[PDB]
Order: C-alpha cells, then structure tokens, then sequence
C-alpha cells in the first residue's frame, strides 16, 4: 500500500 | 458533551499527557471537547486533534482490512455469518469516527479558518476523511463519498499553490495524500505519480531557501513522495 | 450483558477473529460474554480469555506507569490537578478491568474447575488481577490485597506441585508470575530468587522426559525465569 | 522491571 503523511 | 465542563486549557494539557501515555481514544475525547469550546485552534492544537483521530482511525482501518481478508478467502467452507458481522461491526465504528471529524470540520473549524495554514490543513483533512471512508464504500455512496474526498483536496490545493512556498510541510502533505488518493482510491495511477513527481521537484528547487531545521522538515516528507514513486514505477 | 443474545460458539469465534485484527477490547467483550453463558471453558477458551485481558489492562498499566511517573516529578512548576486527575482516570479504569476478571473467576469459573489444569490457571489468574490492583494500591487497602494476591498464587502452587510435572508450562508460568509478585509486590528480593531458581532446576531435571514440541513450550517459559535472575542478581 | 509469564 502506498505511503501517506506521517504525524509530526 | 461530557467534556463540556472542563476548561479548555486543561483539555490541551491533558490531550498531551494521553500522547504521551499512548491513549489515544482518550487523546481524541479530550480534543473534541477543545474544539466544541467554539474557539478556533492554534497551530499546534490542530496537530493535536489530527494526531489523536489519525491514531484511533488508523487502528480501525488496520482491523478492517484483517477482517475483510478473512471474509474474501471465506467466499472462493461455509462459517456462518460471524465474519460478516463482525466486520460489519468494525466498519460501523471507523464510519462514526469519520463521521465525527467531517462534523467537527463542518461545525465550525472551516468556515471560520481564513489564514492558509489552518484552511488547507482543515480541507486536507476533511480529503482523508472522506478518503477513509471511500476505503470502505460499496453501495450507491462510493461515488458520493469519492466526489467528496477530491472536492475537498482540490480546493486545499488551490489554496496551497497560491499561499504557500513548495516545501511547505502541509503542502506536501496535502500532495502525498491526494497522490494517495488518486492511486489507490480514484483509480488514476497516472495522476498520482505525476502529482508525486512535480511535488517532489518543486520542492527540491525551494530547499535552498530554507534553515537547517526547515530543510530537515521538508526533505522528511519529501522521502515519502519518492517512496511511493519507487513503489509505484 | 450485551452478548446475552449471541450463541456460545459465535462468541468465541468472533474473539479469535479480534485476536488476528489485534482488537483487545472486543476480543475480552466476546469472552466475557462467553464466560456469562455458565459451561466450563475448554483450555484453549481459558487463552482466549486471558490473551484479552492481559492486552486491555497491559495497556492500562502502561498508560498508569507514563502518568504517575510524570506525577511524581510534577511534586518534586505547579501544573494544577491535570496530571493527578488524568491519572486518576486511567487507574479507575485499570481497577474497573481488574474488578471485571476477579468478578468472572468468583462467579463462578473457580468453583467449578476441578482438574488441575483449569483450577491452576484460574487461582493464578486471581494471583495475577490482585497483583495488577496492588500495583496502583495506596490506601487502607494495599495490604488486604497484597494479601489477596498471595493467597490466590499460594493455593495454586500447592495444587501445582502435586498435580502437575515441573516443565508443565502453566506451573512454570505462575511460579514465575509469583516470583514477580515477590520481588516487585511483597519486598521479598530472596524469596522471588529462590522461587525462580529451583523452578528453572527442577524443570531443567524433568526436560528428558519431554517431546521435541513440549521442550521448547517449556525452555521459552525457563529462559524467563533466567532473564529475571540475571536482572536481579 | 521483573519480566512475568507472556501470552502463548
Ligand atoms: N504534539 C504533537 N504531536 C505536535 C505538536 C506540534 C507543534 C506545533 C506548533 C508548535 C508546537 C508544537 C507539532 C508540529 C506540527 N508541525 C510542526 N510541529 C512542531 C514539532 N515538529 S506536532
Ligand atoms: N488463541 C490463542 N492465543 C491460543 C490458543 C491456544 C490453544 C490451546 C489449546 C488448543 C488450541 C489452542 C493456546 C495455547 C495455550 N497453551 C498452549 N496453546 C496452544 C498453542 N501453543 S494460545
Ligand atoms: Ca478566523
Ligand atoms: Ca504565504
Ligand atoms: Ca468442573
Ligand atoms: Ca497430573
Ligand atoms: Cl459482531
Ligand atoms: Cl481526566
Ligand atoms: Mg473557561
Ligand atoms: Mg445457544
């Protein structure tokens, strides 16, 4: 699965 | 709501000791009753709700696809409805966080959100939200729930390209999720991989605006947009 | 109970398909509801219950240990009464848990268990939930149910002993459980070393007798007991 | 801290 945002 | 008689700085305060002890229900409880406060949010009170819904549905979703596996193998012996079901249950679960999102986004985060900072991450997260739901859609509502998702990233786009530099981190952000959008939800691989890549090129040519810490921020997500490109060509 | 109206089997079902989705909270829901149907549990629904259990209040313990350790420096800036509240909540979910297993076991899981290997397990069990509220325990009860706890593991291990060959992996487990109750509950340092060493010999003695699937059930259960004699010694 | 009985 593609990647989506990261928490910052 | 049951957060309705607690102060709203004591919410914040403890919205940040439930990330630190990893309660994250918790966490989104908490930032639920900040947001009713009516007030609008700072920028890392935004990050706050986003990190706690973002953790709860991303349990769900996680579960969901277990179970949805399970349940295909089980329709190639016969196990009564219990897989169904209890799918059904976690779906319906994942569908009431969405639901409370989009409805905090809706009443009233948006409309009184002007700068752009707090307007596209507010669009952008209501694109995710509706992307997570899309992930789960099957009757006469996944093309509904999928016009949604893109309305809403579309116009955080339009106000990122015009307002924001390209290394912005919630411009890129907002960029790989719609990339993820178009690849696995709307069924434009293309799109996607076109998206990823002008994101990705724009922003390099910004880097060498940017302090130590800023080009650390960017060049992070940007390594996302790359891995998805290695992943998907 | 809200799974009153759900059969037996479909119960333990869908706590299995909790499992593999890594939904504790459902997963101890089902087995409760499971339990309340009043038949004994077969060895492999006694594991489904506790697997659950031991997650939710896992999760719960270490939530508790994050926030009474940020307590604790708090009282060495004044913050106000956030942090002991939240606190608070999370340990009155905790007990809850706890009060919740302890209620199951009373009524009436222990009074019916008979053979050795259900008995055993329930009694540690009760060893174990007693172990978790002393934990948390500071008032005019610690002590009664420090006492609780022991009481529970002692009558497990006579059983235990007489019943059960040393490398049988529940033995091994609640010695090592009362070990840690020792050590970290009672102020006992020696006894929890004692214990912990001459049930890794006796084991070790009794390990010929084994197949090659049993030796390795009961070696991954022994190298526990090393790790914590290498930690405490 | 003391390591107890893990799941099987
Ligand atoms: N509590 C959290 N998870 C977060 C808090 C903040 C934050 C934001 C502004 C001010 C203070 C803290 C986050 C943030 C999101 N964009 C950048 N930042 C900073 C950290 N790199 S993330
Ligand atoms: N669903 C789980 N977590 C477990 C299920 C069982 C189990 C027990 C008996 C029969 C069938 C399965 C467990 C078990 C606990 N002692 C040994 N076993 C076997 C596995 N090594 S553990
Ligand atoms: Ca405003
Ligand atoms: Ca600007
Ligand atoms: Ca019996
Ligand atoms: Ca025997
Ligand atoms: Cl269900
Ligand atoms: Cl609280
Ligand atoms: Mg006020
Ligand atoms: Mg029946």
């Amino acid at each position: 699965r593609s990647l989506s945002e990261r928490l910052m | 709501g049951a957060m309705g008689s607690m102060e709203r700085a004591s919410l914040i305060q403890k919205a940040k000791l439930a990330e630190q002890a990893e309660r994250y229900e918790d966490m989104a409880a908490f930032m639920k009753g900040a947001v009713e406060k009516g007030e609008e949010l700072s920028c890392e009170e935004r990050n706050l709700l986003s990190v706690a819904y973002k953790n709860v549905v991303g349990g769900q979703r996680a579960a969901w696809r277990v179970l949805s596996s399970i349940e295909q193998k089980s329709n190639e012996e016969e196990k009564g409805p219990e897989v169904r079901e209890y799918r059904e249950k976690v779906e319906t679960e994942l569908q009431g966080v969405c639901d409370t999102v989009l409805g905090l986004l809706d009443s009233h985060l948006i409309k009184e959100a002007g700068d752009a900072e707090s307007r596209v991450f507010y669009l952008k997260m209501k694109g995710d939200y509706y992307r997570y739901l899309a992930e789960v859609a099957t009757g006469d509502d996944k093309k509904r729930i999928i016009d949604s998702a893109r309305s809403a990233y579309q116009e955080a786009m339009d106000i990122s390209k015009k307002e924001m530099p390209p290394t912005n981190p919630i411009r890129l952000g907002l960029a790989l999720n719609f990339s993820v959008f178009h690849y696995e939800i709307a069924n434009s691989p293309e799109e996607a991989i076109s998206l990823a890549k002008t994101t990705f090129d724009e922003a390099m040519a910004d880097l060498h605006t940017l302090s130590e810490d800023s080009y650390k921020d960017s060049t992070l997500i940007m390594q996302l947009l790359r891995d998805n490109l290695t992943l998907w060509t």
